[PDB]
């Protein structure tokens, strides 16, 4: 009954196991004659047979099946607007995965289901290369070459039963865009057959929204038409009676808070069947209903069409359960994290009530820490109960941290050798971490920041900071005091609500600056309290240590927060000496920047951007002129140079110099300017007054796949910086920097593209009200941080 | 060729260093899987994932043994070896010398190398291989004990009175020798002060009675 | 390697079993299952070159 | 001085429903009405505990809280309330 | 004096802005460059002869577009350069900003036969000021224009070795300077620079590095620039830098490049920009 | 995408025609698929334009030339088209024209300033082919709904099972001594009587249940000609269905199915398809079945018998004077260099051709 020679040459080259032990032949072969769905098309068959001839007897035995080859790791040659992600999932669903051998008659298999997964378009007949591998064996690779079958263009769209409104006004509502202006990049006729479910949802809100509640098809839509073009489009609106709402009374116990919903619920007498306000007023039983106890509420309402007196009326149900109480809460992710460092941005603990307003609350102050972005809520309920129900946060655990020796810009402060070896975040324990050895071409600044966010149990933040400064401040277009500082300050910080953050604590300043030219805005600093400088010459050291009191204020609304579209942030900072160290002296400074949009879409947004500041002495005393304010290029009034507003140097003359130049910016020389010296040199003053508007329309270059990077502006800025203690009676002949001057405008426009090289802050402007020692610049960017 | 490999097979990497042996693996199962000498080097895709430090990589083959071979005389053996590899991802090695506790972290990788440990001591009351689990079920055991403690503890950090006394209930009943509860039991009279509740917070009052560390 | 354990071999090194009372009054663990292990241990052997084949 | 956020402890206490209890109730009805309580004290009988604490900001601390034990049959439910903490 | 060193500069601005393959354009070997996120940031210091000095730092920024046809790869897109030389020798001190636009697109055939193609414009205004000299401003508005086409094959010797040749013709209408205290004409130059590009590249699992270097040389056919005409140039372009692409990095070499004897030598222009992600 | 255009064969010049007159009528046709042809009665060429305005014009040269405003529809700061995609026909001095804005109109022959309309619920795509008295007018959504020549009172309408997937609805339905078989939009024949269309009949003629992935195959903007009490009509991918008008059950279809519009002539039936090639497809048998692809993917138009020759159009405005037996006569001439698109018509021996960029000509050859 068994045969001996079921056996074949050439089956035993690729698989020997799958091809020779997958069959019911050998040890136990029952059936003989009938042999049909036993072996060869019972379990066989799936392997490698797709023959037709039946296994006869040995005396005519001709079968001699050889084996196919195989298939590799098919290469799609020819990518015409696809990609090999999406182009993997056509092999192993319907067709040959790898392994199996391609037995040249299951390749219609193959084939079919390559034009089947083309359904974005519409190609019910894709040109699909079926030809036959010239080489023989060892791994042979199969040509691919898929091709475009039609077009994707559309013709024209056309709507009918404009009963009460005019025809154009439809288009501009819809997604459909077939004319693109000078001002934009859309408007390109490109059609896709995932869109219509977009495009519709909108015609019917939108007559929705004038009392048309009868708003219904005529048992018609748009034909499929896969882009033969021949599309034809008809949308027959019907249109009915503009209603009236009546009030919405409440039928039944709303979880015995019934008397508190009624106060919204009801509208003005006189407003018809709204379509946008029915959407808006179901999620009304989570506002001040699902913020008690209740997470998963069932509210439905019926509308009552009355076309008798045109009134249409809505009644509330409630189909709420049990009073929904929370459990433990667990947090599965916290890889690199510990568990306690997320656990206090939440405002929602166990062994509580759920509230809708704190689960946002808290998921809001989660993902801004930076930690993540993959932020969710998997409010789970235990099957066993049917309260004590379980929330779950998803988190994402992203790496940070910055070495690099990135060069920055050259416009504003020269050449850079940014070292910043930015240690970021530490192991888990949340401690802000921050290093920052720079080097520009003014100055050598380094920092060693360590910042505990979280010193007392709410929100109080204790961290301290070592700073060197060292700077050179003749190559920041200032005149003299090459300065050589260091200090170490603390800061224990109060916040008072959710949006403010007032700030204190105590800080060492030291400060040695030499080699300063005398000049009448300094050494009436150095005259008060403290000794005359040596006139003669240079080097003129001056010691001086403090111990300041810092303090500080933040309001800090907004939405986004990289590119904000509406909301303020205000900013306050201010020191003053504490009685015991050398100087006495107070300066504040207050920064204001707010966002107020004009539109919708939030792409349109008015930007009133304004900076102040004021310091003076303590009485009897000055301000140090190094702790003046400047106003400059692209950081207050774009369109001057680097700290060049403000009040002027004028000099001693006398012959102080070293080993006599001719001129460096000093009188009293051998060029023979004895009397009447000045130049254009800005030494800052006691206060500042800078404001900026600014309009963020977007720009007519990119809108092809994002949007949320270039963010080009046009603005006009406004600034100026004058002295208080200036002298407007001792000394004639010279401008009074002792009053509030004419303002320095500028405008143009601006650019904030973020680059991988750090953030780009591009920003060409023209100077309006230019005058007498302010040299204004147009290129003024920023690149490298 | 067979036995191209079995020549080199007592060579392995004692005298190579790194990468002498890992493609020779890779030789006979691309040609047929079921040779009578392949059948050894074939099913070793969990070690070429696992010698290279992949730990999360070399888990999508752990499922492999239980559905094709369930008659095998090694499957009290493989339950052995799913702890192996999962207790690597419990403790890294950033916070191995710098004296970082890891026990307030994520027990996620903890249960799943409990799992097959579970597993290993009810399915079969005589293995071979199971006092090596008792010095590792106890470095499990003391680890995800003090999860639930750090809870605790943050909870009397705040004044959640009723939130810290059902974590520690929570420690109560799974917890019977570990060193996590004996640091738990103030957190019980602390809270029952603090709140008016006073019925029974004189039982659970004394704590410190003869347990004098 | 074939019957090698590599990688991150510290898992060897572990902490000291101790083994407390109740000396309160009748607080015993009851509900075990989800995070204690069992009652039993049983019995076995040590070693290495674990058989790493399915 | 520092702001403190909303610190909600134990479970919701309804006025209505705190009074329509009696001595004697078995532990269906009670969990069914008011709910499972969040307080589950296993040290020798099964109590149950309806805590009513809220903590807002700069308002110091509010406690309303009741003790009803139980025993093996669900009996005994006597009203120990305490509305007024000190 | 007045010509060699006073009047010359603008030689100098023309020849800090050539450059090597991928320098003007980035690393477009075997890279998709479809998105424009790249930008070129260097800095460095040139001296040339009679205690000449320089400081430029050159930034570049612009978007490509990627083309595929039948084995030509055509990469277009555009570019915005600035420039900003610190040249103070002895008397005088430079404050130039060459700021200026300019595309350009590649030829890239089957066997690395590229015909490389790049146009530029920029326009430079000066501030020079002559110290113990008893002068004033000198600002200038003058234009520069750029006609470079590189040309160069690539010898495949080993599967992650490759050796490649280069040849570029850089063409100019620069004017000079028109307000010299002196008129100039429209003068053209004619840098041109051959020689061979030794590379040398690994790979791993799922990282990559790349170690290149150079031993270019640039030998200039015409030189005419008279605002006194100038002479001949000769001089080697040893330009040797790394590169490596890990998931947890982004760059980890240096990108030395300095020049042999000449008449303008460029000392350094190392632009390492090592950071890391943990 | 995937073909180009056909090269350009040798010609043969036996006839060339002269004068052809050029009257640029409406303000143009645009890049949008109609079915307005021109209309010849009475030595008046009816030339229509989609922007509202229709001229007259003559057989000479093209006189009488009258310019009145009947699709309007605003009267406030300016004037707005209604998209005339019907056709324009005479019968009984009265040009009857459909519209894509779901609008009927009758013109006049005398002034054509008076011109009654109704409300129709589908949209007018089809032919307006009026016989006894009711104007049949088939929507794209497969309705059936007739109008009076006089008012239009009463108004029936029928309805068959047309599935999604559609193309258009361009089909012209005729009569056939009483009995108006329709062509169906959905690979069916319907041969109903013009009163009410109460009996519905469907017979599915296309190949839509062998094959599974398909996009458009039950679409058909043909019309049926009944001869010798022998229906013709047809089908995408399929062939001729002739049936008899007594509501028979009997099918048969060969291959080659076509979208363009046919005549019947003796024996010789000639077919125009997909391909742009023309063939005679006999009743029975198919005898000496001549292929023309040496002109495929050219656009070709509906053919016509002008002077024993079938002249069709092409996407640049190129003549093909086609032989009527065997096709191997090919000749060239220059009419136009815009494209050929609407499908010309043959009556009192004038051929009338509508361009692209709305212009007649009357060629004579």
């Amino acid at each position: 009954f068994v045969v001996k020679d079921i056996h074949f040459e050439g089956l035993q080259r690729v698989a020997v196991g799958a091809a020779l032990l997958s069959m019911p032949v050998r040890t136990g072969d029952t059936v003989n004659d009938e042999d049909i769905s036993n072996t060869i098309r019972a379990l066989f068959a799936t392997g490698n047979f797709e023959d037709v001839r039946v296994l006869r007897d040995g005396d005519t035995l001709l079968v001699q099946v050889k084996e196919r080859p195989t298939i590799a790791s098919i290469t799609f040659s020819g990518n015409k607007s696809v990609k090999d992600d999406m182009l993997k999932q056509n092999l192993e669903a319907s067709g040959v995965r790898v392994g199996e051998s391609l037995d040249r008659t299951t390749i219609a298999d193959i084939e079919k289901g390559l034009e089947d997964f083309y359904y974005s378009v519409g190609k019910y007949s894709a040109s699909v290369k079926a030809v036959v591998t010239p080489l023989p064996r060892n791994r042979v690779d199969l040509k691919l070459v898929f091709q475009e079958g039609v077009s994707a263009e559309i013709q024209q769209i056309n709507i009918v039963g404009n009963h009460a409104f005019t025809t154009d006004e439809l288009i501009s509502h819809f997604q459909l865009r077939d004319e693109v202006p000078w001002w934009n990049v859309v408007g390109d006729r490109k059609y896709q057959k995932q869109k219509l479910a977009g495009d519709l949802e909108t015609l019917r809100s939108y007559y929705l929204d004038r009392g048309y509640a009868r708003f219904n098809i005529d048992s018609t839509q748009v034909s499929l038409t896969p882009d033969k073009k021949g599309i034809y489009v008809t949308v027959n609106i019907t249109e009915g009676d503009q209603y009236k709402l009546s009030g919405v009374e409440v039928s039944g116990n709303l979880a015995g808070h019934s008397a508190e919903i009624e106060q919204l619920t009801k509208i003005e007498p006189g407003e018809l069947y709204n379509g946008t306000k029915v959407t808006k007023m179901e999620d009304d039983i989570k506002k001040l209903l699902g913020r008690y106890g209740y997470a998963y509420p069932r509210v439905q309402s019926m509308p009552e069409i009355n076309d008798a007196d045109k009134t249409v009326k809505l009644r509330v149900n409630v189909d709420a359960g049990n009073r929904f109480y929370v459990r433990k809460i667990r947090f599965e992710g916290n890889d690199t994290s510990k568990d306690a460092v997320l656990r206090r941005e939440m405002r929602q603990m166990e062994g509580a009530w759920l509230g809708s307003d704190l689960v946002d609350q808290g998921k809001e102050r989660l993902n801004r820490l930076g930690f993540f972005e993959t932020v969710d809520t998997d409010t789970q309920r235990v099957p066993g109960s049917p309260d004590q129900v379980d929330v779950v946060y998803k988190v994402k655990e992203r790496n940070t941290g910055s070495f690099c020796f990135g060069i920055g810009y050259g416009t504003e402060s020269g050449v850079s050798f940014q070292a910043g070896v930015q240690q970021d975040n530490w192991l888990g324990t949340g401690y802000a971490v921050g290093i920052n050895g720079t080097k520009n071409d003014y100055q050598t600044y380094a920092e060693l920041s360590v910042t505990n966010p979280y010193f007392t149990v709410d929100g109080v933040s204790l961290g301290g900071r070592l700073f060197y400064n060292d700077f050179q401040a003749d190559d920041a277009d200032l005149s003299d005091y090459t300065n050589k500082s260091y200090g170490t300050d603390v800061t224990l910080g109060f916040p008072i609500n959710e949006y403010n953050s007032l700030r204190a604590g105590l800080g060492y300043v030291h400060n040695s600056l030499s080699n300063m030219q005398p000049q009448v805005a300094m050494w009436r600093y150095l005259y008060s309290m403290g000794e005359h400088p040596s006139t003669s010459d240079q080097d003129n050291s001056f010691k001086t240590d403090d111990f300041t009191f810092n303090y500080g204020w933040t309001y800090n609304k907004l939405d986004r927060g990289y590119f904000p579209t509406d909301g303020s942030r205000v900013n306050l900072t201010g020191k003053v000496t504490i009685p015991g160290s050398d100087n006495e002296y107070y300066k504040v400074t207050l920064d204001t920047a707010t966002y107020v949009p004009i539109d919708d879409d939030h792409k349109w947004v008015v930007l009133g951007r304004t900076r102040w500041g004021y310091g003076d002495g303590l009485g009897g005393k000055e301000m140090p002129f190094y702790e003046n304010f400047y106003a400059g290029g692209s950081s207050t009034v774009r369109g001057f140079q680097s700290n060049t507003i403000g009040p002027k140097a004028v000099y001693f003359p006398h012959q102080a110099s070293n080993y006599d130049p001719d001129y460096d910016y000093e009188c009293a020389t051998q060029d023979g300017a004895k009397d009447l010296c000045k130049s254009d040199d800005a030494v800052g003053g006691n206060a500042m007054a800078v404001a900026s508007l600014e309009f963020i329309t977007p720009t007519p270059f990119i809108s092809d796949k994002y949007a949320n990077s270039v963010r080009t502006s046009f603005f006009w800025d406004m600034g100026t910086v004058w002295d208080t203690n200036w002298d407007s009676s001792q000394y004639s002949g010279y401008p009074d920097y002792s009053d509030p001057s004419n303002i320095r405008m500028s405008a143009g426009i601006a650019l904030q593209w973020m680059s991988p090289l750090g953030p780009l802050v591009f920003s060409y402007a023209q100077p309006f009200k230019k005058y007498d020692g302010d040299k204004a610049e147009q290129f003024q960017f920023n690149i490298g941080k | 060729p067979p036995n191209e490999i079995y020549a080199t097979a007592q060579q392995k990497l004692q005298d190579g260093n790194w990468r002498q042996a890992i493609t020779q693996l890779e030789a006979l199962d691309n040609r047929y899987p079921f040779g009578p000498y392949s059948q050894q080097v074939q099913l070793d895709l969990i070690y070429a994932y696992y010698k290279n430090a992949d730990l999360p990589l070399a888990q999508a083959a752990i499922d492999r043994f239980i559905r094709l071979n369930p008659t095998h005389p090694n499957i009290d053996y493989v339950m052995y070896m799913r702890g192996l590899t999962n207790m690597a991802l419990d403790d890294s090695a950033l916070q191995g010398f710098f004296g970082v506790d890891r026990s307030d972290r994520d027990p996620q990788h903890a249960r799943a190398a409990f799992s097959d440990f579970s597993k290993l001591v009810r399915g079969y009351p005589n293995s071979q291989y199971t006092t090596d689990a008792t010095k590792r079920l106890v470095f499990l055991k003391d680890r995800l004990a003090k999860y639930e403690y750090s809870v605790a503890e943050y909870y009397t950090e705040r004044g959640a009175w009723v939130a810290v006394v059902n974590r520690v209930e929570g420690m109560l009943r799974d917890y019977p020798d570990t060193q996590a509860t004996r640091d738990a039991l103030p957190l019980m009279e602390n809270a029952y002060r603090q709140m008016q509740m006073n019925a029974q917070a004189e039982k659970v009052a004394k704590i410190i009675a003869a347990n004098s560390s | 390697y074939k019957r090698q354990v590599s990688g991150d071999e510290a898992y060897l090194e572990a902490a000291p079993l101790a083994e407390l009372h109740a000396p309160a009054g009748m607080i015993l663990p009851v509900t075990s299952g989800d995070y204690a292990i069992p009652v039993t241990n049983g019995s076995g052997a040590v070693g290495k070159a674990l058989d790493i084949r399915p | 001085v520092v702001y403190r956020p909303d610190i909600n402890q134990g479970n919701y206490l309804t006025a209505n429903d705190v009074s329509k209890i009696r001595v004697g109730m078995t532990q269906q009805q009670v969990a069914y009405a008011l709910g499972t309580p969040l307080m589950s004290d296993p040290f020798g009988t099964n109590t149950w505990f309806y805590v009513f604490r809220q903590q807002p900001g700069h308002e110091g601390v509010t406690q309303q809280t009741l003790t009803l034990t139980f025993n093996s049959s669900g009996v005994l439910t006597n009203i120990d309330n305490k509305p007024a903490l000190s | 004096r007045n010509a060699a060193a006073l009047f010359s500069v603008d030689y100098k601005a023309f020849l800090n802005e050539v450059n090597n393959l991928n320098k003007r354009m980035g690393d477009l070997r075997d890279i998709n460059g479809e998105a424009g996120a790249w930008a070129r940031i260097m800095s460095g210091t040139g001296s040339a002869s009679g205690g000449f000095s320089d400081n430029y730092t050159h930034v570049q920024v612009g978007v490509d577009k990627k083309h595929e046809l039948d084995g030509l790869d055509l990469f277009t897109g555009f570019t915005v350069t600035h420039t900003d030389s610190s040249a103070s020798a002895d008397v005088f001190s430079g404050k130039t900003k060459s700021v200026g636009a300019g595309l350009y697109a590649s030829a890239m055939f089957d066997s690395g036969a590229y015909i490389d193609l790049i146009g530029k414009y920029v326009h430079h205004d000066n501030e020079y000021t002559a110290t113990f000299a008893g002068l004033g401003t000198r600002d200038y508005s003058t234009h520069s224009w750029y006609a470079g086409a590189e040309a160069g094959y690539r010898y495949h010797v080993t599967e992650d070795a490759w050796i490649e040749p280069q040849a570029e013709l850089v063409y100019g209408s620069v004017s000079g300077k028109q307000f010299a205290w002196m008129k100039d004409k429209d003068y053209n130059p004619l840098i041109g620079r051959t020689g061979v590009d030794v590379g040398k590249s690994f790979s791993g699992k799922d990282w990559k590095v790349t170690a290149r270097a150079g031993l270019g040389y640039q030998f200039d056919l015409l030189a005419n620039g008279e605002t006194i005409k100038g002479e001949k140039d000769s001089r080697m372009l040893m330009s040797v830098g790394l590169n490596a692409e890990i998931r947890d990095n982004v760059r980890f070499g240096l990108e030395f490049e300095k020049s042999a004897f000449g008449k303008y030598n460029v000392d350094n222009a190392v632009n390492a920009n090592f950071c890391y992600s943990f | 995408d995937v073909v180009k255009m056909s090269p350009l064969p040798t010609v043969e010049n036996q006839f060339t025609p002269t004068t052809a007159w050029s009257t640029s009528v409406g303000s143009g046709i645009g890049n949008f698929y109609s079915n307005l042809h021109p209309a010849l009665a009475d030595n008046v060429v009816y030339a229509a334009d989609r922007a509202g305005l229709v001229k007259a014009l003559n057989a000479d040269d093209g006189k009488e030339i009258w310019s009145v405003s009947l699709a309007e529809k605003d009267g406030w700061f300016s004037k707005e088209p209604a998209l005339l995609s019907g056709g324009v026909t005479v019968s009984g001095g009265h040009v009857y024209i459909g519209s894509e804005k779901a609008q009927v109109y009758a013109l006049n022959t005398s002034d054509g300033t008076v011109a009654w309309q109704t409300k129709v619920a589908g949209e007018a795509l089809s032919r307006p082919v009026v016989s006894d008295g009711l104007v049949l007018i088939h929507t794209s959504n497969g309705q059936l709904q007739a109008l009076n020549e006089a008012d239009g009172a009463v108004k029936w309408t029928v309805n068959l099972d047309m599935p999604s997937l559609s193309l258009r609805g361009e089909s012209a339905p005729t009569t056939a001594f009483g009995a108006a078989v329709v062509g169906g939009d959905n690979g069916r024949v319907s041969a109903v009587l013009m009163e009410q269309g109460q009996m519905i009949w469907q017979q599915r003629i296309s190949q839509a249940t062998g094959s599974t992935e398909i996009d458009r195959l039950s679409d058909v903007d043909t019309t049926p000609v009944v001869v010798n009490g022998v229906v013709f009509a047809l089908a995408y991918n399929g062939n001729l269905t002739a049936l008899d008008l007594r509501s028979g059950q009997i099918m048969w279809k060969r291959e080659l199915g076509s979208v363009n519009d046919f005549i019947v002539d003796g024996n010789r039936i000639y077919l125009v398809d997909q391909n742009d090639r023309v063939m005679a497809l006999t009743i029975d048998g198919g005898v000496t079945l001549w292929t023309q692809s040496d002109l495929l993917h050219r656009l070709l138009t509906s053919p016509v018998l002008y002077n024993g020759n079938l002249v069709v159009g092409d996407s640049e405005g190129y003549l093909h004077w086609i032989n009527v037996e065997d096709g191997r006569f090919v000749a060239q001439q220059k009419v136009d260099s815009s494209g050929f698109q609407t499908e010309p018509v043959a009556a009192d021996g004038k051929l009338l051709i509508q361009a692209k960029d709305g212009t007649v000509y009357s060629i004579t050859r």
